RNA sequence: GGUGUCUUGGGUG
């Protein structure tokens, strides 16, 4: 947890403490409740990973776009070779075996 | 990222001292690297000095412009380098051959020191000041910012047939220079690989481009245990490279074929 | 001007989207759907 | 055991955050005193748990 | 938002000197004072100018809403009376090192009764506790300068052994909390 | 007919100075960026970036260069020192350096000096900025003076003063924003949060109805003055109850708040839309919810 | 650390009396050049410190966020001392401390 | 020292260069294939220890295999040239010899540059063929790396059998550009299919056919 | 026998 405030996580440690609580380790288990500043540690890397799954979805679905568009063309013909439309070779055997 | 992975000759890929010795050769430092402080000092008499510790040193070496250059170099960082003040005062004349007079003290000395001497001449000698600092070499590939002494877990085969681990000292390097580390002595010169395969297309060919495409995307598939067949991956690495040079999946790849317009507009 | 106005004309019924220029604009402020406008995009006839 | 644990880890980052602190860490190639302490302690903390 | 006409004529009167009265020959140790923004004067002692406006502001003199925040560092003063700024309440602990009363919480239970009674002992509700100086306000700025107890009961170490109740934090790194 | 929300409003706050990093392939590395706005109205008036030219070891000159607004080219900053009437390289430094002692800023600042060396007094400089007003061409040196000088006066830092004959104090917060981009270059102080909640303003139904207030009775203004244009040719008494057409006003409040696009009705495209929405009243902590959105 | 103009308030720049190969400093303003005390003309430095102990003030023991340490100190025993580490922000720095007193002030180590 | 270094480049050099004439078909002697440092140095080198580099220059002749094979096969000539950068003049010289004594191909090996002007005669010198290689490109033989698999040039009626076998056009293979490393260093002319055997983890080998451009 | 077009905001997968 990265000093958000002034030399520190929170407005409730002291300055430059780089103790496990400070910066982000969670002591407690679910049964047991978190502490508040456990709790907003917590929250801020579910938020993390809530943002990571908003938006790296998006790349994804443009690169699989574009290798579809990329290899769209290409067929195993009937004499094993593969080829793209413009009948060009891309392997003399599909996948060498 | 750029890195390459130095596969060493068997007889260093053992020994650590020797390895370290490569690793030393194959580094690169400037100047800057083993510089602490630079001064412009004014010293109207060649023959003479206005200063008082190396007036001995240049009486010394003698049994142009009166600006003189006085550079110190720390000593820790010379002992930790492997480098001495002869090694850097040959480098810094060899491409300052007639355009610099330079006086140097010894290694032993108390203090250690460069001198300089140009043949209004104040910035003159700044300019040169900079250019040395920020451009002369000592040793190593241009382009390796850093080495690491690296340990590989290679599995051969024993002289009795049967496969055994192996754990030989092996090479990684920040920044990229193939060719040049490739030629480097000590090196195995068939094995050194990039991650660059570009790099690997403009020094080996088409060919290594095409094993070195397979294994970065089988590196960042399988790097969390997912398992992707090889067909698919081959065939995606076979279409990127059918040409005889690099095709990007982008439309600056895509849309450069001879394919039908209907294609390419519909993309 | 008079013909120069007739390229303009021309010109934006045609692409709409040339740049530096202002855009030829409809009644309510939007701009005209021109005819590449048609054609291109995720929404356009080709793949929509 | 597992607040036993927990304690020793504690007492484990202390000790790390000491020798930072009296310039007595060991650093990693590639990586920095500050970078190689952050590492020392994730690796702690990750084992602790 | 809020005039800064008070506040400058606060700042003029307590000893903050001008601009045109500057001179960075003898001046190495001057705390230069921001209003709004706006670089107003410096100040040979930010010490009790802060404690003298955080008194004003906590007895109703000063609005409230008023940001009052001291930079040790930067050697700067910085007081913001914006509109826009986002504040929430927060109790007042007692910091005067000089009594008895030092340490603990300003609030008591005859606060507590007149607000559940609704009134005075010779209207009492949440704005006479503000103006009583037992809760005031900070902004994100002026957070980065305070210390904030998480619940009343660490206003104090503890001497347990409680297998359900969660452990609630040692700290031990500092010796004295203020 | 429709309940209707106004969602406040999150802006970057005012007259604070932030310093920023720059990227690689930039020959600029280091900007200090300040927006002027005023205590009466809460509007943006001028933005005022000064910039670090000269990127590590590579840019050779390391000079800075400010961007005053209403000028094309980056002016040095000994050149604005000099054009708000401080010549003396000594007393810009001054301005600069509180404490003697230091000397890596002293260090840093000489490019700068020697990449204005030239001026010696405010006129020159001052037109050396009014040759990139970007203005018609051609204009006599005499009045492109008073055109520069005018842009030094205000549209510089108008949070501090607009009015003329106190250039020193907008001479310090130079210095002290200069001082600012050097602790930041010199890597004795981080850079500046840009996410830092403290930094930040939010605009709530008061700020939004304000700006779109004043849009519109500058409208109603205009249309004051081009009808007074014509009638009073006429040479008539008029009343003015027929002077002023009030469905402009009326029907831009309206437009705004039922269709979000906060903004002129023809410039919907590069206005602001949803900060008008329809209030959800599904059930009961939706609305209270809805209510204290931003 | 080049001085300024007796005169006219600028600077002084380096030179050389070619007639006496002494280094004048002259006003590239006006005509005054005066003797020197320092040959040195130019300075660079790379591995610097300014700004190790620098980030002090007398007013720092007010400062109620500063952790306390029980560090002894050496020049009035005094058993309550604030501390913080380096205020240089480079990458490469130590994580070594220093140490105020909030009897002395007097900044002392912990070596 | 330093020349020691200097000495051991040229040398592996030499050694790049006999390698890749002799798999480009022609007939070395197996007695300069084992070509030693020291012994390079004392056939090349002075008293004074620089190298003569017009010694080097040697003359190779078809191998019968690759004369019944490639019949387009002649007579290849390599140069390591003396001049640092190299201008129009030594290219007349070198094209006025090969032309002199009707040498097929000739290697142009220089050592910093070989400026557009020279450049622009390596075309215009038919029939023969001049090609050029910078001493740092020669150091390592980049055909002994382990991800470059062999290639083996087909002959005419062999390329012919390749496209009828296939039912395939030109155009409709997969290619090497001419400025290809093992392309430069197999001398492949436009139109040439080189056959590469690599290995398979599917299958164990695989043979794939690339023209070049 | 024939139930129109575009943007803004809030959600579901
Ligand atoms: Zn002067
Ligand atoms: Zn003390």
């Amino acid at each position: 947890i990265a000093f958000g405030f002034a030399d520190r996580s929170l407005p409730h440690f002291t300055k430059d403490d780089f103790s496990p609580e400070s910066k982000g380790f969670v002591e407690n288990s679910y049964l047991r409740g978190l502490t508040p500043q456990e709790f907003f540690f917590h929250a801020m890397a579910g938020r993390e990973g809530l943002i990571d799954t908003a938006v790296k979805t998006a790349e994804t679905g443009y690169i699989q776009r574009r290798l579809v568009k990329a290899l769209e063309d290409i067929m195993v013909h009937y004499d094993g070779t593969t080829r793209n439309s413009l009948g060009d070779i891309i392997q003399f055997l599909y996948g060498e075996d | 990222t750029p890195a390459l992975t130095v596969y060493l000759d068997r007889e260093i890929a053992l020994d650590i001292e020797k390895a370290k010795v490569i690793q030393s050769s194959i580094e690169y430092t400037t100047l800057k690297n083993v510089t602490s402080a630079t001064e412009i000092y004014y010293d109207p008499d060649p023959t003479s000095t206005v200063i008082e510790e190396d007036f001995d040193t240049v009486e010394a070496y003698f049994s142009q412009s009166p600006w003189l250059l006085r550079l110190e170099l720390d000593r820790a960082r010379m002992l930790d380098k492997q480098l001495t003040m002869n090694q850097v005062a040959d480098k810094i004349s060899e491409v300052f051959s007639d355009d610099l007079f330079v006086m140097w003290s010894e290694d032993n000395a108390d203090k250690l020191i460069i001198r300089c001497r140009v043949i209004e001449e104040d910035q003159m000698l700044k300019r040169i000041e900079a250019h040395m600092l920020d451009l002369i070499a000592l040793r190593g590939i241009p382009g390796i910012s850093k080495v690491y002494m690296v340990k590989h877990k290679v599995s051969v085969p024993d002289e009795s047939g049967e496969y055994k681990n192996e754990e030989l000292w092996a090479l990684e390097t920040d920044g990229i220079n193939l060719a040049e580390v490739m030629a480097v002595p000590g090196v195995d010169s068939s094995r050194t690989y990039s991650n660059s395969f570009v790099e690997i297309l403009s020094v080996l060919g088409i060919e290594a481009t095409r094993s070195s495409l397979y294994k970065e995307i089988l590196n960042v598939i399988a790097f969390d245990g997912s398992y992707v067949n090889y067909r698919h991956m081959a065939l995606l690495v076979d279409v990127m490279t059918s040409r005889g040079y690099l095709m990007a999946i982008t439309r600056h790849g895509i849309n450069r074929a001879d394919t039908g317009a209907l294609m390419r507009c519909s993309f | 001007e008079v013909e120069q106005l007739l390229q303009f004309h021309v010109a934006t019924y045609m692409d709409n989207d040339i740049a530096g220029q202002p855009q030829a604009l409809q009644k309510s402020g939007r701009p005209v759907k021109a005819i590449r406008a048609r054609l291109k995009g995720k929404e356009g006839r080709l793949r929509g | 055991e597992i607040t036993h644990a927990i304690s020793s880890a504690k007492e484990q980052v202390q000790e790390i955050i000491y020798k930072a602190q009296h310039n007595e860490l060991e650093l990693k190639p590639g990586m920095t005193l500050r970078e190689s302490f952050e590492g020392e302690v994730s690796r702690t903390l990750n084992d602790a748990r | 938002g809020s005039p800064s006409e008070p506040i400058i004529n606060f700042l003029e009167e307590w000893g903050m000197e001008p601009l045109e009265d500057y001179d960075p020959a003898q001046h190495t140790k001057s705390t230069r004072i921001f209003v709004n923004g706006v670089w107003t004067g410096i100040h040979r002692d930010p010490s009790m100018l802060v404690s003298t406006m955080r008194d004003l502001r906590r007895s109703g003199a000063i609005s409230p809403e008023v940001s009052i925040i001291r930079d040790i560092r930067e050697r700067e003063f910085k007081i913001f009376t914006d509109v826009g700024r986002v504040y929430r309440p927060l109790f007042i602990v007692e910091d005067d090192e000089s009594k008895d009363n030092k340490g603990e919480l300003r609030i008591t239970k005859e606060h507590i009764r007149k607000i559940q009674q609704g009134y005075d002992d010779d209207v009492y509700g949440w704005s006479s506790l503000v103006t009583s100086g037992v809760i005031e306000y900070v902004d994100g700025e002026e957070e980065e300068t305070i210390m904030i107890a998480m619940t009343p009961e660490d206003l104090q170490t503890r001497s347990l052994n409680d297998t359900a109740k969660r452990i609630k934090p040692e700290m031990s790194t500092s010796s004295h909390h203020t | 007919g429709s309940e209707k929300v106004l969602i406040a409003q999150e802006r970057s706050a005012a007259n604070i100075v932030q310093v920023f990093k720059k990227a690689a392939p930039s020959p600029i590395s280091h900007v200090a960026e300040i927006r002027s706005a005023l205590e009466k109205g809460s509007r943006l008036i001028s933005t005022m970036q000064i910039k670090l030219y000269g990127r590590e070891d590579k840019g050779t000159g390391r000079t800075i260069k400010a961007t005053l607004p209403y000028v094309k080219q980056d002016i040095p900053i000994v050149i604005v020192f000099r054009a708000l009437g401080v010549v003396p390289d000594g007393e810009i430094l001054q301005h600069i350096c509180y404490d003697e002692n230091d000397w890596q800023m002293l260090e840093m600042l000489k490019p700068c000096i020697e990449e204005g060396f030239v001026i010696q007094d405010k006129e020159v400089a001052l037109d050396f900025i009014g040759r990139r007003g970007s203005a018609a061409l051609g204009i006599r040196r005499e009045k492109r003076i008073q055109y520069a000088k005018d842009i030094l006066q205000k549209e510089l830092l108008p949070h501090i003063t607009q009015e003329e004959g106190f250039e020193t104090r907008k001479t310090f917060f130079l210095g002290y924003m200069v001082n600012r981009l050097l602790l930041c270059a010199l890597e004795r102080k981080d850079q500046d949060d840009r996410d830092h909640f403290g930094k930040k303003r939010l605009d709530l139904a008061g700020p939004l109805l304000a700006n779109l207030f004043r849009i519109l009775f500058r409208k109603l203004t205009r249309e004051i003055y081009r009808y007074m244009q014509r009638c009073i040719e006429t040479d008539r008494d008029f009343n003015l109850n027929l002077a002023v057409k009030s469905t402009t006003i009326t029907s831009g409040l309206k437009y705004s708040l039922a269709t979000g696009n906060w903004g002129e009705q023809k410039k919907a495209m590069s206005s602001r839309a949803g900060v008008s929405q329809v209030l959800n009243r599904y059930t009961y902590s939706s609305t209270l919810s809805h209510l204290r959105r931003t | 650390s080049f001085r300024f103009c007796l005169e006219c308030n600028n600077m002084l720049y380096p030179k050389e009396d070619k007639e006496n190969q002494r280094l004048l400093y002259s006003c590239r303003n006006c005509d005054y050049t005066e003797l020197a005390e320092d040959p040195k003309v130019y300075r660079h430095e790379l591995i610097t410190n300014i700004g190790e102990t620098a980030g002090i003030v007398d007013d720092i023991g007010q400062d109620p966020t500063l952790p306390r340490s029980d560090k002894e100190c050496p020049e009035c025993h005094s058993r309550d001392c604030v501390f913080f580490q380096s205020q240089q922000r480079r990458k490469d720095t130590n994580m070594t401390l220093f140490y105020v007193c909030l009897n002395c002030k007097k900044t002392f180590r912990d070596e | 020292e330093d020349n020691n270094r200097i000495i051991s480049r040229l040398w592996r050099s030499f050694r790049t260069v006999k390698e890749m004439a002799a798999d480009r078909g022609y007939f070395i002697s197996q007695e300069e294939m084992d070509q030693s440092l020291e012994e390079f140095r004392s056939k090349i080198c002075d008293s004074m220890g620089n190298p003569q580099r017009k010694l080097m220059s040697f003359l190779a002749n078809p191998t019968p295999e690759a004369l019944e094979k490639y019949s387009d096969l002649g007579t290849l000539w390599v140069e390591f040239c003396d001049e640092p950068s190299v201008g129009i003049k030594t290219m007349r010289n070198f094209c006025l010899r090969i032309q002199e004594k009707n040498f097929s191909t000739g290697i142009f090996i220089y050592q910093n540059n070989i400026t557009p002007s020279a450049n622009k005669m390596i075309p215009t010198v038919s029939p023969a063929i001049i090609e050029t290689f910078q001493e740092s490109d020669l150091v390592v033989n980049i055909t002994h790396h382990e991800l470059v698999p062999k290639h083996i040039r087909l002959s005419d009626g062999e390329k012919s059998q390749l496209l009828q076998r296939y039912k395939l056009k030109e155009s409709q293979l997969p290619r090497i550009q001419r400025e290809d490393p093992v392309a430069r260093y197999l001398g492949l002319k436009r139109g040439q299919v080189v056959k590469i055997i690599r290995r398979s983890e599917t299958s164990g080998r695989y043979a794939s056919y690339r023209i070049c451009l």
